[PDB]
C-alpha cells in the first residue's frame, strides 16, 4: 500500500470504517477513504496536476459555481486522478477532526513516473 | 511539547495587519529548489491562521503525524497541506511545508520573516520568470 | 519577446520570412514560427504539460494515427498551449536543417508561473 | 572547434551495441535535481545517434547556438531537445541536456558513462518512487 514509494496514510485501515468528527469514514481496499457520502460535488476534470491551485478553479468550472465555503469544505483529489470532490473538512482535514490520508494527488505524480505500469483507480459517479 | 515555546516562535502571525493580510498570499514554490522537486504545486494558497485557543486541540490531531519532525502545523492551505515551523534542536523556527502525500520540507532554511517577506499577494499579476 | 524570462530564440525574425532546407517559415509578430502551411496533423489536446513523452501519445490518439515516420516528422507545441501539430523536421529542426524557435513547451510553462497574467495565444483550425 | 577532439569524446556512442541499443532507452529526469526544476519531462526518449559523418554538418547549424555553452550535440531526442557533451575546459566530458524552450542543463556531472549506465528502457515498467 504505497504510493510514489511512500506509504498511503493510514493505509492500516484498508477494509475498515474509521471515526471523524463530520462522521464514520470507510478506507477501501487499497487503503484511501471513500468521501462518497460526504461530497457535495464529485466532477470529472481532464488534466489534473495535482497543483492545488490550478486544480480547484478546473472543478469548480465544471460544478458550475464559482464560489464555496472554505471554512467549510475542502477539494479532494480522487486517486482516480480524474474526479474531484468537495468534501467537509470535518472528515478530509485533521485540523477540522477529520481523518488523514493520501490522494490522487499522490497518484497523479506516481504515474508520470511509472507510465508503463498506472495505477489506475475506478472513478465515482458525478454529482 | 512545550506550547508556550510554540506560541513564542508563532506569536507574530497573530498580530495585525499580517493575521488578516496573510490568508490571501500565497507561498511561491519555485522559490525553494526542494519544494519545487517534490510537489507540483507552483503556488500555495495560505487560508486560515491557525488561532491561539486551537492549537492544543489541533496538536492533539496532528502530533501522531508530525512529532518526529518535530514541527509544529500553524498555516492551513487551499488543500490539505499546513505550514509548520520547527522546534527541535536542528530546525528551530525555521519553516516547513507538509502534507500527506509527498511529506515534510524545509523552504531553505528560512525562518518565519524571511518566509513571509516572500510571499506573493494571491492576486498578484508579477511577472515570473523561469 | 520573452517566454519565462527568455528571449524568444530567433525572435528578431518576428514579421518576417526565413528559409530552411525544408521550406519557407514566417514568424509571426510575437515570434513565433508558423508551421501550418507544413503540419500533416494538428490536433487539439487538453492537458498539455510540455512533457513530450506524454504529450505525443495524446496528439496522437486525437490525430487517429498509432505510429509516424521519426526520421522524417516531430511533433511540435503551438504557443496556443493547447494544440499539437506534426510538423517535417526538415523545417522544424536545426539537426535537420530547420530553423531554431521557441514553442509551447515554454508557454505552457510560463502560464504555470503567471496565472493572473497568461499569454493567451490563438489556436489554429485542427487538421 | 576540433571535430576529431569531439569524435574522441563520443567514439563510443558508435560502437554496437549500445549504438543500436539507445535509441530505445531513455533518460530518468528525476535523477537529476537541476534538470527536474528547468523541464516538465519526466523522461527523456533518445531517438537518434548523430552520425559522424554528418557532425560537421549539423554543427555549422548548431554553432551559432551552442558555441557560447561549449556543448556539442549528439543524441537527438522525441522533442527538439539534443543531448550534448561539454568541451570547454570546465566540462569536458560532461553530458548536458538542451533544448530551445528552457535552456542548457549539466546533467550533475556525469561523464558518458555515467550517463549510459543510468539510461531504461522505453519501456520499462521499474517501479520509481518520490
Amino acid at each position: 500500500k504505497t504510493v510514489g514509494g511512500r506509504k498511503i496514510i493510514n493505509s492500516e485501515f484498508a477494509g475498515k470504517t474509521v471515526t471523524t468528527k463530520g462522521g464514520d469514514v470507510r478506507f477501501d481496499s487499497d487503503g484511501f477513504p471513500d468521501f462518497t457520502p460526504y461530497s457535495k460535488k464529485t466532477v470529472r476534470v481532464i488534466g489534473l496536476t495535482g497543483d492545488m491551485a490550478n486544480d480547484v478553479p478546473l472543478a469548480m468550472a465544471r460544478a458550475k459555481i464559482t464560489k464555496y465555503d472554505k471554512s467549510k469544505y475542502v477539494w479532494h483529489h480522487h486517486q482516480d486522478g480524474k474526479t474531484m470532490m468537495l468534501i467537509p473538512k470535518s472528515v478530509h482535514s485533521v485540523r477540522n477532526g477529520g481523518v488523514a490520508h493520501t490522494g490522487g494527488r499522490s497518484v497523479i505524480q506516481h504515474n508520470l513516473l511509472n507510465p508503463n505500469n498506472k495505477l489506475n483507480y475506478s472513478s465515482p459517479e458525478e454529482l | 511539547i512545550s506550547l508556550s515555546d510554540i506560541e513564542n516562535l508563532i506569536q507574530h502571525i497573530w498580530e495585525e495587519p499580517i493575521f488578516s493580510d496573510v490568508t490571501s498570499k500565497k507561498v511561491v514554490v519555485s522559490l525553494y529548489g526542494t519544494l519545487s522537486k517534490k510537489i507540483p504545486d507552483k503556488f500555495i494558497i495560505i487560508e486560515e491562521v491557525f488561532p491561539k485557543d486551537e492549537l492544543e486541540d489541533i496538536w492533539s490531531n496532528y502530533e501522531e503525524y508530525l512529532d518526529e519532525y518535530l514541527i509544529f502545523p500553524f498555516l492551513g492551505t487551499l488543500g490539505e497541506a499546513v505550514i509548520c515551523i520547527g522546534y527541535g534542536n536542528d530546525n528551530k523556527g525555521k519553516i516547513f511545508y507538509f502534507d500527506f502525500d509527498f511529506g515534510a520540507c524545509e523552504l531553505d532554511g528560512d525562518n518565519l520573516e524571511a518566509f513571509l517577506e516572500k510571499l506573493l499577494e494571491s492576486g498578484s499579476t508579477e511577472n515570473l520568470y523561469f
